[PDB]
């Protein structure tokens, strides 16, 4: 199992300073380099720069100078994004990945590829403060109904920032099962909603539990929904 | 490499060729990586035209002077993505970067059309003096859709928010209309209009 | 070998590439 574990989303004010970790299992962490890689919202993947994870020395990409430092705990297989004097245009998921190099045909060339890369980081730096959602209910009713089958769902409710993870029965719900991208009020708080589609027959028999988690509020909810 | 161009078009069962341009793709190859809404990159390519085990063979790569390209041959639903080139920059000391990313659209796909269905407020949120109506649309095959809210007979467009459509195969969406309790009392209906294509589709709900 | 030694020569071969592709292009034009 090789793979590459990044650190949990989080929330910070401008000025303030975040450091993310990047932790590899199934190989040797010090064998290969690791280059982090930015995307911000709604934009492409840019390149941050890599680390030597033999000795620890930093290679930065153009345009991430001066607040950005990678550095690595070898003994934990650790490698680690720290960045100082946040800005709220730092908002963005980062990434880190296995850097490969090998030489290319022709001398003095080289060819490079990510080949594993972790799951991102979602950082987001704002001047709020964080706020845990309300969860409600989105009742099963005739109107939601069609044939055999019915749509029962949960509101989430003005929170902040992203993500909320969203799961059914503590996942074991996952056919009929869509949760739709979060919508951003005019307040600067987020929402969402998910739905699942059930037998309309099981409504009396079976419960259907909402699990919302919220990482950076801390706040997980679960919300039973039942028709009425 | 540099320059990608933002957007490209696919039929199925067709071939399409995604280019990225710049000067140090004359001495250095590109990796290609494939992502998904929402999903980690996927790397498809390296060196050229090496390809991962795990990449189908409908993927292949080539270059050819300040230029390099990924084709895919056998195209389906499930190449329609975002992919980037990846190289050397042309920074005297090494230095990488990625193209822009190019948006691939496969075209002619079973049309299906939006289903639609609203939810009134809860009473619990009433209760936390708050009235959110909820107007979800799903299963639709054109991935563009338009909304409108309604509040009797009459339009409104103050405190409507609604998002962008995504795959579940086909796409799906959602509209909110953010409302007070007595308004919700205090209107005998309220609708959700969603048009798609040239079909409109309408729900409504009411205090009872 | 460590797989990374060959990005630490890179940064050498790099420059001189460099130095290598502009001498040769001031010769030959
Ligand atoms: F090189
Ligand atoms: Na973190
Ligand atoms: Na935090
Ligand atoms: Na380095
Ligand atoms: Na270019
Ligand atoms: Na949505
Ligand atoms: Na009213």
């Amino acid at each position: 199992q090789v793979q590459l574990v990044q650190s949990g989303s989080e929330l910070k004010k401008p000025g303030a300073s975040v450091k993310v970790s990047c932790k590899a299992s199934g190989y040797t962490f010090n064998n290969y380099a690791m280059n982090w890689v930015r995307q911000a919202p709604g934009q492409g993947l840019e390149w941050m720069g890599w680390i030597n994870t033999n000795t620890g020395n930093p290679t930065y990409g153009q345009g991430f100078t001066g607040r950005f430092v990678f550095s690595l705990d070898t003994s934990v297989s650790t490698a680690y994004l720290q960045i100082s004097s946040l800005k709220t245009e730092d908002t963005a998921v980062y990434y880190c990945a296995r850097f490969r190099v090998a030489p290319a045909a022709q001398r003095g060339y080289f060819y490079y590829y990510m080949d594993v890369w972790g799951k991102g980081t979602t950082v987001t730096v704002s001047s709020a403060s964080t706020k845990g959602p309300s969860v409600f209910p989105l009742a099963p009713s005739s109107k939601s109904t069609s044939g055999g089958t019915a749509a029962l769902g949960c509101l989430v409710k003005d929170y902040f920032p992203e993500p909320v993870t969203v799961s059914w029965n503590s996942g074991a719900l996952t056919s009929g099962v869509h949760t739709f991208p979060a919508v951003l009020q005019s307040s600067g708080l987020y929402s969402l909603s998910s739905v699942v589609t059930v037998p309309s027959s099981s409504l009396g028999t079976q419960t259907y539990i909402c699990n919302v988690n919220h990482k950076p509020s801390n706040t997980k909810v679960d919300k039973k929904v039942e028709p009425k | 490499e540099l320059t990608q161009d933002p957007t490209v078009s696919v039929a199925l069962g067709q071939t399409v060729t995604i280019t990225c341009q710049g000067d140090s793709l004359r001495w250095y190859s590109a990796s290609w990586y494939q992502q998904k809404p929402g999903q980690t990159p996927v790397l498809l390519i390296y060196n050229k035209d090496n390809r991962p085990s795990g990449i189908p063979d409908r993927f292949s790569g080539s270059s050819s002077e300040n230029t390099a390209s990924l084709t895919i041959t056998g195209a389906q639903a499930e190449d329609e993505a975002d992919y980037y080139c990846h190289s050397r920059d042309n920074n005297v000391f090494p230095n990488w970067v990625f193209g822009g990313g190019t948006k691939l659209t496969v075209l002619g796909q079973p049309k299906a059309a939006p289903s639609v269905t609203l939810f009134p407020p809860s009473s619990e949120e009433l209760q936390a003096n708050k009235a959110t109506l909820v107007c979800l649309i799903s299963d639709f095959y054109p991935g563009a859709v338009t909304v409108a809210w309604k509040a009797d007979s009459s339009p409104v467009k103050a405190g409507v928010e609604t998002t962008t459509p995504s795959k579940q195969n086909k796409y799906a969406a959602s509209s909110y209309l953010s409302l007070t309790p007595e308004q919700w009392k205090s209107h005998r209906s309220y609708s959700c209009q969603v048009t798609h294509e040239g079909s409109t589709v309408e729900k409504t709900v009411a205090p009872t | 070998k460590n797989e990374q030694e060959l990005l630490e020569l890179d940064k050498w071969a790099s420059l001189w590439n460099w130095f290598d592709i502009t001498n040769w292009l001031w010769y030959i034009r």
